[PDB]
RNA sequence: AUGAUGAGGUUAAUAGGUUCGAGGUGGAAGCAUGGUGACAUGUGGAGCUGACGAAUACUAAUCGAUCGAAGACUUAAU
RNA sequence: CGCGAGCUGGGUUCAGAACGUCGUGAGACAGUUCGGUCCCUAUCCGUCGUGGGCGUAGGAAAUUUGAGAGGAGCUGUCCUU
RNA sequence: GACAAUGGUAGGAGAGCGUUCUAAGGGCGUUGAAGCAUGAUCGUAAGGACAUGUGGAGCGCUUAGAAGUGAGAAUGCCGGUGUGAGUAGCGAAAGACGGGUGAGAAUCCCGUCCACCGAUUGACUAAGGUUUCCAGAGGAAGGCUCGUCCGCUCUGGGUUAGU
RNA sequence: ACCGAUAGUGAACCAGUACCGUGAGGGAAAGGUGAAAAGCACCCCGGAAGGGGAGUGAAAUAGAACCUGAAACCGUGUGCU
RNA sequence: UUAAGUUAUUAAGGGCGCACGGUGGAUGCCUUGGCACUAGAAGCCGAUGAAGGACGUUACUAACGACGAUAUGCUUUGGG
């Protein structure tokens, strides 16, 4: 696995804030290297969902954060409410994937491969 | 005939404008275009904006054919530098030359 | 670490400034000096 | 530490004889647009 | 280190995901029972598992572009 | 008395202090004793790896020959005779 | 016309070449002076011409005066300009995403989440600083990157006491 | 038979002034459009800077860093290697 | 054809020569300013408040000159 240039705590507070934001606005904008690590963490994640039972919701809140959205008619679910309800009931019959990336060219101020990771 | 545009006192310094320079002589005006869009340098939108210039002049003020032009000369000369101090250790500055360039690409048919 | 010169507004006036000067004889050559050399800020 | 003698005019531009910069992808984009990056998908001016 | 080297690039198992393992940890949550309790026992070698193994095209290895030979004379046998 | 732009700094020529000794003295000894800042981003050569170019009279892919060069090279004990 | 001499440092002697100025004489110049650049020209040397460009007003020559009169060196002085080298560095530290803004956003704004300080990175208040304070506006330079932002720039404001 | 802008006063330029120092004190660098501003109306590229035309002028590589522009240095082309 | 032998073509880059640029401010010419003097004056004011300054004063105002509240000037006599 990849480091991503930061800490044992650094790179997990990251990459699951990388994977709450692809549950809310289900296509997000960053790096090639950010990308590639957060596709598995997101993944497995969806599998949790696909699952619905008690002791996997209580997994699935180890990684999501606690990120309310604001959905159509003013009503508002969870992070956790929203993989176990929408994702979970696209997915239920493909036996992976769930996630692509689609490269972009560099960054202004790096070099940095800009990357589009969208969920499907 | 020859149409030309310049960018006098363009604050990048002159050896990191011409490696990108060097990547788009000779070459037909339409692909020098997708080779400035496309190089992730400094200078690449700023060559880029002279040799639209250039395209610019030559459809224009001397009413070529845009579609068939190749770049003949790509060169940035120096311009005038702002000499700059550093703080570095024990009341001992160290000058930071701040280099300009002036950026000249030209353009042509190649008939007279 | 404390450098040299830690400002005060009182004490410059008064060991330096005009009224200091004009006080000693030798005060007054430091002032007639740089009236000479045409120094614009005196004291 | 310290250079025993200057480099020439010479032996400056044999050593950057590599440091040279490399064209880049330049994929055309067949639904619409100018040249993409290859593997790429376009942003701007483009249909990737 | 870089680049080189090697495995692959859809006629594809290259990597990820998924599924099944191996190994690891040592009995998950929830529920039930017992105990006034702290806790025990059952459900149940249970859950969980990064790099390991196999399967699977689910996702991504797109479309493309560049380079690349035309075989010199001389003499000798043939 | 190989090797500090590879390392330590115990030894010693630094400023402190003390003894012995010498000098009227300030001091001194080459007598002791305690303490006492070790700078450098490697240009060239040379070395350890690693690429690119071109040549090898067609261009490639693969297997090799070895001119050469390098590495290795120590030894005990015991038992039979 | 013979004959003889001619390595050379301290150093001695001799003869010169250029430089600026002066005097007299004689001149040359917008039909292009001085400079500058180039050339395959001449003289034994220091040097002298000529041609052609550039250049846009002065300057040669002869004789004789005068000297701030000749540079490669002084760890010279002052200017530029390289080399090292696209190398060292970019000054303690956690951000992520969405929305917006715009010629342009890893850095500007807004939002959420996360993280850090918390006998303090929190509040006051002295010294000291002087206008940095506040609004719009701007992006040359300054900011060790970027910049649409700023302690920057531009314009206009802002400090009220019987206690 | 004084200087011509590294000279001549430190100072030909809003000089004992920026600046430096706690203070006395120390102390710069920086002249030249054209005869005349006639200082480039308009057009094009660009966010702007900049350019390319057009125009003024005897001249605009005289465009406000503006008389001439030397070398170091930086380039782009090439003929022979 | 096979031998044997010879000699190229390559320029990533470099060198020399040439051409054209850029930077840079030497040089040429120029002078507002200095330098050394000559001749003729004169030299030093102030409690009636000096030399020096500080703040001000123009329609717009930063600085410098100029002048102070009669302030980017007033009166008067003469030039013009």
């Amino acid at each position: 696995y990849r480091k991503l240039g930061r800490t044992s705590d650094q790179r997990k507070a990251m990459l699951r804030d990388l994977a709450t934001s692809l549950i809310i606005s289900e296509r997000i904008e960053t790096t090639e290297a950010r990308a590639k690590e957060v596709r598995s963490v997101v993944e497995k994640l969806i599998t949790l969902g696909k699952k619905g039972d008690l002791a996997s919701r209580r997994n699935a809140a180890k990684t999501l954060r606690n990120v309310e959205i604001l959905n159509e008619d003013e009503t508002t679910q969870t992070a956790l409410q929203k993989l176990f309800g929408e994702i979970a009931e696209r997915y239920t019959e493909r036996q992976g994937g769930y996630t692509r990336i689609l490269k972009q060219g560099p960054r202004r101020g790096d070099g940095a491969e800009s990357v589009i990771i969208e969920l499907v | 005939m020859e149409a030309k545009a310049v960018a006098r006192t363009i604050r990048i310094a002159p050896r990191k404008v011409r490696l990108v320079l060097d990547l788009i002589r000779g070459k037909n005006a339409a692909e020098a275009i997708a080779i400035l869009k496309l190089t992730n340098k400094a200078s690449s939108p700023v060559i880029e904006k002279v040799l639209m210039s250039a395209l610019a002049n030559a459809e224009h003020n001397y009413d070529m054919n845009t579609d068939e032009l190749v770049v003949k000369e790509a060169y940035a000369n120096e311009g005038p530098t702002l000499k700059r101090f550093r703080p570095r250790a024990q009341g001992r500055a160290s000058a930071i030359n701040k280099r300009t360039s002036h950026i000249t690409i030209v353009v042509s048919d190649g008939k007279e | 670490v404390k450098r040299t010169y830690q400002p005060n507004k009182r004490k410059h006036s008064k060991v330096h400034g005009f009224r200091k000067r004009m006080s000693t004889k030798n005060g007054r050559k430091v002032l007639a000096r740089r009236r000479r050399k045409g120094r614009k800020v005196l004291s | 530490a310290v250079p025993k003698r200057r480099t020439s005019k010479t032996r400056k531009n044999k050593r950057r004889t590599h440091f040279k910069i490399s064209v880049p992808g330049m994929t055309e984009c067949p639904n619409c647009g100018e040249y993409k990056l290859s593997h790429r998908v376009c942003k701007n001016c483009g249909s990737y």
